[PDB]
């Protein structure tokens, strides 16, 4: 039976599935750090589920089949064009930032839903609470205007206030010159155009605003480049923590019921992302909207409900 | 962005004669266009117009006008021969009408 | 295909289908019987036939 | 009618006006509601006693019970308003307009 | 709020209104009103915020004042006849008290001020409940004592309700305030024909409830509470916009749409007994309601407003919780005009 | 007469169950077949109407209008399948659904035997026309055009409902046969005066009258081609049919009460004919020509003589056909040039000869050339008015002169002269447009061959 | 409300035993057909809202819609006919019971009724 008020009425509660090993874990690191392998190893050792970083086409992997859709139908933005031409006049920068924030919001909703419905913990690679560092980096470098950051702040204020912050935040600290060296050695032709001021603004943002704010609600475990390879040490550090300060031990069954009813129903999660604020970067005209929607509706498995598409081989339609 | 919308450019007119020199101006696909022309012509000019006009031209005289003419001929013949007036002013018999008794 | 279970399965939920079809048939036969009884009572009360 | 009935009705009218005037506070209006109920109770019990209707002697008790329910409701709402604004002033309840 | 507590509060609200509708004693009717208000106050505050708190406060104050006036009317009627049964209510002053108290409970003008504010301050579910279910009990009491009620007082408030509802709805951009002003305008129509024939009142009540239920359920489906927020749903659920446009036309009073049936029947009934001017004024005033419904329809479906980039992500997800009775309410809200003669089953 | 109504309600699901590229063919073919079937109502008894059932009857006045509507739908489908080529399948089906619903309501309107049913369908014709105008228009003024079109009609037709229910409460019935047989004179009182006004003003604003005509230019200019065709051909004749039906109850009040409406109609006919001369737009000129002709029809109905009634019926049919043809002719040029200005594209006779011929024929039939039915109706109305008063001939002759002037002015400006030198996208005329023009114009000549089919019941 | 209070009226019957003396509506009644059509429209709207193939998504659901609408419509029509028959019966009984208020007036022919003539000119 799908979870709802009736499932809550008889039987199913949430606190009887938490086994002290929920521990929503977030790893934050400067561009091109070892946070990915660290998160994977932490998830493997602790037995939690790993959530790879939310990309442009994250929502594509959660619906239909995991195959990503065309950039015109999903995202309408690219990271390569932002690296190559950050000051473009088509508004690609803030469009990309807002789409990535929405994808991170959806991923956080999915992680919370999994944790509440199953009890096994999750290990995210970057949360909605640490997404504003890139926003400040673009704003300080002049990549975006001020109205864009105001719209971002409004959306964040109306969206991120419904969820719970992660139990523990893990930060990987790497100096800017090391980041530049790793970027140069990596090989992708677009990422060597990342200026040093951008990465410096990102890190200034992380230390000054994110970690000081998270230290009031969670536990912060800062590390370094040389101690981010022995994942057994960081796992031992995590499993010897005092989780008594955040709002997580202050949650009753009714609060968990409301949160579980909210994390599912992804439309309710994404409701406030499309507020009627008309910024030139994100506003899309009626004609282009109609054309793109008609194009999306013609996809092989997107015309009807996920069970009523005879195109992708669904049968027994006339009796469902 | 010094603009206000992410708007598609306005498309230019699509000429039906470019990819179809004999278009008939009904559709883009030549076969369905030709058949649309054929059905329009056959059911407008051939069936409805000519057959409908010849059906209307030959409707039976339900308006009772040849009948009215024959009635008039017989009544004129009978009335004139007898010396009676061709037409009578009072449409109804005065005997069957009861006027008010007095007007004072 | 679909990556997720698609709760509407590849076969219909035969329990609900059976319930709906049985409800429809029961309502139809009840309506037929009710109409027959009503017309018989109407014919009896007025003494037509 | 005797003067007692008119005095009770005048008291009810005075309480109703006092409720409808809304000076600054909300406790004042809740007190006006309680006064209206008290006047209704007195009028009802006088009428019932006078006509010797034995059965309706229990009705003013029900009146009092639902008066208490109303008072509890009003007090809870005033508590929440005061927690929101730090003051029970009626001028602060103006977020919604017509 | 716990689901058991919520469902028992809803059942207590329904129990209060049923106690009003099935009781012959005046005291039991007053008790039903009190129970309804007591269990209705927390339902508005299910989603806590300052706006909900002040909406609940205003609603409570208005309903408490109305209950005080109603009980004073009952006591005066008892004073001038030792009778408790809900009947003629011969006494003119007591009848004026009862009529005004029930008008205040209903939202009729000039007591209409509270309705737009409370509707805006509460959620769409609480607004649906308030605008549909909370009209049955006062209307039942009015129908029972309709012969006793004075025509001049009743007519004056109904016409004022229609006028003020139209004029107020002409201005609002928020959907909840539009719905509240439309509710006031419809209350005017229903109480207009009350002294002449209560069957038309019941029929208009049924159709208004159906239309309001359909409109609120469609608004909940496309979770929009403003005009601009509703201007986006053409890019996500065009069928919802088309159905909403048809329902909005029906609400306007246009024929062959069902909404017209209550208006037509009320005009016809009022004409049977030499009331010509009033129906003409009510129709020419309901033109205003039609106008702002039509403006909403222009904003919603008949045109295409610019959308946002993040709607592409909403394109991939389906509405999870589906309303079961929405299609039936839509059909009964639009295509039921040919079944007009079935209104005789209401008397 | 369900043999005509039911095929339309079958046109609906057939349209919705058609293939993506076969909707136009099926709709056109079956609508033409339905019009051929409806051509069978022209057989009318000289004594009384044909009463098929308790709800539907056909008169000599109803049958030409029914045939005109059923013939109109295929032409509207032919004219609409040019600017809708880029539309999706669902919206094309919705457009055809609106057209079919409009035809169904129109068919049920002209044959309803009860006045309240007639009112219900007469007003049900408002929803699809409004949806068409405000959804498939082109400019930003279509919203205001739709609002004007809706509210001018409704604010004048709401009192009609009160008048009708009061009539049924007083006399006891609203069936047209009972109304006509049991009709009684109306005394001279203020109550009866306002009864006259309530019964008349709805159809007056539907004509429209001179003072209440402001909605017509907006609606006819801002609507798409099918909307303009259906507005100017049949939707205007609803008011005339309504007055010709409702006037029986009104006498003897109408003789006394028609002085302001007759005066407005005559002077506004002159005024709108003069307005047509100084028009910079092309569709507005045709709209004002429609206003002038319908004012003439109003005069004919108001003076209320058998010759006036026959002239009114003939003029209604002829104007419907001519105005529809003119609107299509303007729409072809608008599709070529993408503008409505008259003097933009000039000298089109050297580039489109056959369209020049069609323009000439339409303009000739617009200015009442003998022996076309336009002149038959106009001349019968003029003779009836002359019998009414000998001074009306001045106004009628002035109107005829101005009508000829503006018709030939439009024909010369659009067709003669030299081309604009900088419009090089005027492609040769398609077969569809020529076929549409021929299907508009041939019935006019076929009708002037046999004019007794459209002269109404007074024949 | 004229008929709300009537002699010998059971409160919540919805179909008194006296209503069985009237002919039941035929199963092919046009109003029942319209009720079934309303059910079909509701089923189609249900299919459209849930984003399913409108015509052929769920056949059992559409059948249930149609049969429920027809089932309710049968009894609704029965009650409507009963109420109209009851109204006519009461009207005839009242007009018979009070002959002085509904007298039989004289039957004049048009040959002696004088109606004023209004020329059209
Ligand atoms: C003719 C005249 C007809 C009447 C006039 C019109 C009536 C209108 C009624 C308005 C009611 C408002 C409403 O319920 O929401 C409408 C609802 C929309 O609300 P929503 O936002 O989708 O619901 C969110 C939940 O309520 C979120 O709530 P939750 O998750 O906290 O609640 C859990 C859930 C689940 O409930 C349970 O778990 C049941 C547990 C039983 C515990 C028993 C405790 C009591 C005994 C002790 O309970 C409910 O959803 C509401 C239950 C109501 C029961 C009423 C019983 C009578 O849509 C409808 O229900 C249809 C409306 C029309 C109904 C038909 C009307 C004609 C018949
Ligand atoms: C009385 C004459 C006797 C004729 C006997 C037979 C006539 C059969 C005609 C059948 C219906 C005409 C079809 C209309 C559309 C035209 C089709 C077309 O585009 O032609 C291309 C075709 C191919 O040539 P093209 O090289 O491709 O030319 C391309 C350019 O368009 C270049 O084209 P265009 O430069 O050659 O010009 C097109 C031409 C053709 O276009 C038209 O304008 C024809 C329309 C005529 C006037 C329209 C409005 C007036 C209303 C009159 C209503 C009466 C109708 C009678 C029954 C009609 C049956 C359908 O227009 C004209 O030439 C001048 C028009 C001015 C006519 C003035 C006459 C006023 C009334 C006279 C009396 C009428 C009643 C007779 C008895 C009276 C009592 C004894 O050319 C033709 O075949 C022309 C048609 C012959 C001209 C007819 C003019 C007189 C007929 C009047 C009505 C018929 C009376 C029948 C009773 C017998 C006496
Ligand atoms: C009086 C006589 C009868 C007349 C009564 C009235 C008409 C009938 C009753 C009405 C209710 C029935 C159907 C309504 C629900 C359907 C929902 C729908 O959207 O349809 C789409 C659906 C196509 O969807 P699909 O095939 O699944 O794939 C395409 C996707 O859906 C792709 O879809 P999409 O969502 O991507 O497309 C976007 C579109 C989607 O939005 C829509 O499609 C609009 C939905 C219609 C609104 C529903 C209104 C509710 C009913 C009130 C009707 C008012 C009547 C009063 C007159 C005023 C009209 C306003 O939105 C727009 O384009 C926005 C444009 C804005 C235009 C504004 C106009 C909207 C209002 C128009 C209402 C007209 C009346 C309904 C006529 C039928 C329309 C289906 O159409 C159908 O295929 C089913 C239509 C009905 C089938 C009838 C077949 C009957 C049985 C076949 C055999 C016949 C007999 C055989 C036996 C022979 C003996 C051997
Ligand atoms: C392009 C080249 C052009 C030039 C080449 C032309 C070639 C020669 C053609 C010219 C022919 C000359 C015409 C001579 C007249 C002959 C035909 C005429 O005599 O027939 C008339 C017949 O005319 C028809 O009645 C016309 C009927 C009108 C058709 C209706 C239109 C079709 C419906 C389509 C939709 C229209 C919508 C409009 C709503 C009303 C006479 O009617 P009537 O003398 O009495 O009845 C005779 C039969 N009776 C006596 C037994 C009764
Ligand atoms: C833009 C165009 C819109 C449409 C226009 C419609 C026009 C409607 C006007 C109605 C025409 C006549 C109405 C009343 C009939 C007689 C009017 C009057 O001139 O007659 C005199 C009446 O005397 C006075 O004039 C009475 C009328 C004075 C008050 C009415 C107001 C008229 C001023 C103009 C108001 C604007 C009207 C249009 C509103 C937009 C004769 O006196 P008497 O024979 O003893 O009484 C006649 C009536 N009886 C017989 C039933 C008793
Ligand atoms: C506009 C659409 C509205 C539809 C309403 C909902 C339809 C589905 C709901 C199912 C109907 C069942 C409800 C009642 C059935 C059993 C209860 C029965 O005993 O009630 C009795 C009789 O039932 C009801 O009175 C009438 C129910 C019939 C409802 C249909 C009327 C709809 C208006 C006509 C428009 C056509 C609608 C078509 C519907 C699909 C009450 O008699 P009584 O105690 O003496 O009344 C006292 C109060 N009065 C006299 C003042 C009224
Ligand atoms: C595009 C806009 C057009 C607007 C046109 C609107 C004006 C329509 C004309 C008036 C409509 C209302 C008239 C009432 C309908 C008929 C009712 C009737 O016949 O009964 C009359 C009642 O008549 C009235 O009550 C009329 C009252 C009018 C009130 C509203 C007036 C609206 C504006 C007046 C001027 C409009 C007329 C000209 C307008 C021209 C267009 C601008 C007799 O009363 P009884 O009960 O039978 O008693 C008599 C025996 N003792
Ligand atoms: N909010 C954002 N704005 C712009 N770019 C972002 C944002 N979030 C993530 N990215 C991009 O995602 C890329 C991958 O992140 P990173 O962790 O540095 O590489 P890796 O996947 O190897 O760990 C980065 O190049 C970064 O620029």
């Amino acid at each position: 039976l799908q979870y709802g008020p009736l499932a809550f009425v008889l039987g199913e509660r949430t606190t009887r599935k938490l086994t002290e090993t929920s521990k929503v874990i977030t790893v934050d690191g400067n561009i091109c750090s070892g946070k990915g392998r660290l998160a994977r190893e932490i998830a493997e050792k602790l037995g939690l589920r790993h959530f790879p970083e939310a990309g442009i086409h994250y929502a594509d992997s959660t619906t239909g089949d995991g195959k990503p859709l065309d950039v015109q139908l999903s995202g309408n933005c690219s990271l390569e064009k932002f690296y190559d031409d950050p000051k473009s006049n088509d508004g690609n920068s803030y469009r990309l930032q807002s789409w990535l924030y929405a994808s991170r919001l959806l991923q956080y909703a999915d992680a919370l839903e999994h944790l509440l419905s199953t009890g096994q913990g999750v290990v995210l690679e970057r949360s909605i609470y640490s997404d504003f560092v890139f926003l400040e980096a673009m704003y300080r470098q002049g990549f975006i205007r001020k109205q864009c950051v105001e719209h971002y702040n409004e959306v964040k204020k109306v969206t991120a206030c419904e969820y719970l912050p992660p139990h523990v935040v893990v930060y990987v600290d790497v100096p800017v010159p090391e980041i530049q060296s790793r970027i140069q050695k990596k090989g992708n032709p677009h990422e060597m155009k990342i200026t040093a001021a951008y990465l410096q603004d990102i890190e200034n943002a992380y230390k000054k605003t994110f970690l000081p704010e998270m230290s009031e609600k969670c536990e912060v475990l800062q590390y370094s480049a040389r101690e981010a390879e022995d994942a057994e040490k960081v796992v031992e550090d995590i499993e010897y923590l005092k989780c008594d300060k955040g709002p997580w031990p202050d949650q009753d069954d009714r609060t968990f019921h409301r949160l579980r009813m909210l994390v599912q129903n992804k439309l309710e999660v994404l409701n406030y992302t499309t507020i009627p604020v008309y910024l030139p970067e994100i506003t899309i005209g009626a004609h282009q909207s109609d054309r793109v929607f008609q194009k999306f509706t013609e996809l092989p498995g997107r015309k009807y409900s996920p069970g009523y598409n005879e195109d992708v081989g669904d049968k027994w339609i006339w009796l469902k | 962005p010094t603009i206000r919308l992410q708007e598609d450019p306005d498309p230019e007119d699509e000429n039906l004669y470019e990819k179809n020199p004999d278009s008939h101006g009904y559709d883009k696909d030549p076969i369905v266009d030709l058949w649309n022309m054929r059905v329009v012509f056959f059911f407008g000019f051939s069936i409805v117009l000519v057959l409908g006009s010849t059906f209307v031209a030959y409707l039976p005289d339900y308006r009772m006008q040849e009948w009215a003419r024959r009635e008039a001929e017989r009544l004129v013949k009978y009335r004139e021969a007898n010396g009676l007036p061709l037409m009578e002013s009072n449409c109804f018999d005065p005997n069957k009408i009861q006027l008010p008794e007095d007007e004072d | 295909k679909f990556y997720i279970r698609e709760p509407p399965h590849g076969s219909p939920d035969w329990l609900k289908v059976g319930l709906t079809l049985g409800t429809s048939v029961f309502l139809w036969i009840y309506l037929i019987k009710q109409h027959k009884e009503d017309v018989l009572e109407y014919k009896r009360r007025n003494g037509l036939e | 009618m005797p003067l007692v009935y008119m005095n009770i009705i005048m008291a009810f009218a005075i309480a109703l006006a006092g409720l409808l005037m809304y000076r600054s506070h909300l406790m004042s209006s809740l007190l006006c509601l309680e006064g209206m109920m008290l006047s209704l109770f007195i009028m009802s019990t006088l009428i019932i006693l006078n006509t010797h209707f034995t059965l309706a002697n229990m009705m003013p008790i029900i009146l009092l019970v639902f008066a208490a329910c109303e008072a509890a409701l009003g007090l809870s709402l005033l508590v929440m308003v005061s927690n929101t604004y730090g003051t029970d002033y009626v001028q602060n309840l103006n977020l919604l307009q017509c | 709020m716990n689901p058991i507590i919520y469902t028992t509060l809803i059942m207590t609200v329904m129990s209060g209104t049923m106690l009003v509708m099935i009781s012959s004693h005046w005291l039991l009717i007053w008790i039903g009103f009190e129970m309804n208000l007591l269990a209705m106050i927390p339902v508005l505050m299910k989603n806590f915020n300052p706006r909900a708190t002040e909406a609940a406060t205003k609603y409570f104050l208005t309903q408490a004042t109305a209950s005080m006036m109603l009980m004073m009317a009952i006591i005066i009627n008892l004073l001038y006849s030792g009778q408790w049964t809900i009947t003629k209510m011969f006494n003119p002053v007591a009848m004026t008290m009862m009529t005004m108290a029930l008008a205040m409970k209903l939202g009729l003008s000039p007591f209409h001020f509270w309705v737009p504010e409370v509707t805006q301050g509460i959620s769409l579910q609480a607004g649906l409940l308030l605008l549909t279910w909370q009209k049955l009990a006062p209307l039942s009491v009015l129908c029972q004592i309709s012969q006793s009620i004075n025509p001049n007082l009743m007519l004056t408030m109904a016409m004022l309700s229609i006028l003020i509802g139209g004029w107020g709805g002409l201005n609002q951009t928020q959907l909840r305030k539009i719905m509240a002003y439309s509710s006031i305008a419809h209350m005017g129509w229903m109480t207009a024909v009350l002294p002449y024939n209560t069957t038309m009142t019941i029929l208009n009540l049924l159709i208004y409830i159906t239309m309001t239920l359909a409109m609120f359920m469609l608004l909940i489906h496309s979770s929009a509470t403003t005009t601009l927020s509703l201007s986006h749903t053409w890019n996500k659920m065009p069928v919802i916009t088309s159905l909403m446009m048809v329902t909005l036309l029906s609400m306007g009073g246009l024929p062959p749409l069902s909404g017209f049936m209550p208006k037509w029947m009320i005009i016809q009934e009022m004409t049977k007994n030499e009331s010509i001017i009033m129906p003409t004024l009510m129709a020419m005033t309901a033109l205003l309601n039609l106008y702002f419904y039509m403006r909403l329809a222009y904003s919603s479906s008949l045109t295409m407003f610019p959308s946002t980039n993040n709607m592409k992500m909403k394109w991939q997800f389906e509405h999870t919780k589906q309303m079961k009775l929405l299609p039936t309410m839509i059909v009964l809200s639009t295509l039921v005009l040919p079944m007009t003669p079935a209104l005789s089953s209401l008397n | 007469m369900l043999k005509i109504i039911i095929p339309t309600t079958m046109l609906l699901p057939m349209t919705w169950m058609s293939k993506h590229n076969m909707i136009w063919i099926n709709a056109t073919v079956h609508s033409l077949l339905i019009s051929l079937i409806s051509l069978s109502l022209l057989n009318q008894l000289g004594e009384n109407s044909l009463n098929f059932s308790l709800t539907f009857f056909s008169d000599s006045l109803s049958a030409p209008l029914l045939v005109l509507t059923t013939w109109l739908l295929p032409l509207m489908l032919m004219a609409s399948q040019s600017h809708l080529s880029k539309e999706t399948t669902t919206r094309k089906k919705l457009y055809i659904t609106m057209l079919i619903l409009l035809q169904l309501f129109l068919i049920m309107t002209f044959t309803a035997t009860e006045l309240i049913l007639f009112y219900i369908l007469f007003e049900a014709t408002l929803v699809p026309t409004l949806i068409i105008i405000t959804r498939w228009g082109n400019q930003t003024e279509r919203l205001n055009a739709g609002l004007y079109f809706l509210f001018y009609t409704l604010a004048g037709s709401l009192p009609l409902l009160v008048a009708l229910v009061y009539i049924q409460n007083t006399t006891g019935s609203l069936n047209f046969l009972i109304i006509h047989y049991w009709s009684h004179p109306l005394s001279n009182s203020w109550s009866n005066i306002f009864m006259w006004l309530a019964c008349i003003m709805a159809f007056m604003v539907k004509m429209p009258l001179y003072g209440l005509h402001l909605w017509l230019p907006k609606a006819h200019v801002e609507a798409p081609i099918a909307g303009s065709m259906v507005l100017a051909a049949v939707l205007l004749k609803l008011g005339g049919y309504g007055m010709m039906r409702i006037t029986t109850i009104l006498n003897p009040l109408t003789n006394y009460m028609a002085y302001p409406f007759l005066m407005l109609s005559m002077w506004g006919m002159i005024m709108t004919s003069s307005i047509c001369l100084r028009q910079t737009d092309l569709k507005s000129l045709i709209a004002y020509s429609s206003v002038s002709h319908m004012a003439l029809v109003i005069v004919a109905i108001m003076i209320q003589t058998p010759w006036s009634f026959m002239g009114a019926t003939a003029l209604m049919i002829a104007h419907g056909l001519t105005s529809s043809m003119l609107f299509c002719l303007a729409n072809t040029n608008y599709e070529r040039v993408h503008s409505r200005t008259m003097i933009l594209a000039r000298g089109l006779q050297t580039l489109l000869p056959l369209m020049a011929t069609w323009w000439l024929v339409a303009s000739l039939t617009n200015l009442a050339l003998p022996p076309s039915i336009n002149l038959i109706g106009e001349l019968f109305i003029i003779t009836a008015s002359f019998s009414w008063s000998n001074i009306t001939i001045i106004l009628m002759g002035m109107n005829m002169m101005i009508t000829a002037l503006y018709s030939l002015y439009m024909l010369i400006t659009t067709q003669r002269g030299k081309y604009t030198h900088h419009i090089n996208n005027i492609k040769p005329s398609f077969t569809r447009e020529n076929a549409l023009m021929a299907l508009h114009i041939l019935p006019l000549l076929l009708l002037t061959l046999n004019p007794k089919m459209i002269l109404g019941p007074l024949y | 409300t004229m008929m709300s209070g009537r002699p010998g009226r059971v409160p919540l019957q919805f179909l008194p035993n006296e209503a069985r003396s009237l002919p039941p509506p035929k199963l092919t009644d046009p109003r029942l057909v319209y009720m079934g059509f309303l059910g079909y429209c509701s089923g189609l709207i249900d299919n459209a809202i849930r984003r399913r193939p409108v015509v052929s998504a769920g056949l059992h659901r559409q059948l249930l819609y149609v049969t429920s609408f027809v089932f309710f419509g049968y009894y609704l029509l029965k009650r409507q006919d009963y109420m109209y028959a009851l109204r006519d019966h009461d009207m005839f009984a009242y007009v018979k019971s009070h002959p002085e208020d509904f007298p039989e007036k004289d039957k004049k022919t048009y040959g002696e009724i004088l109606e004023e003539f209004h020329p059209v000119r």
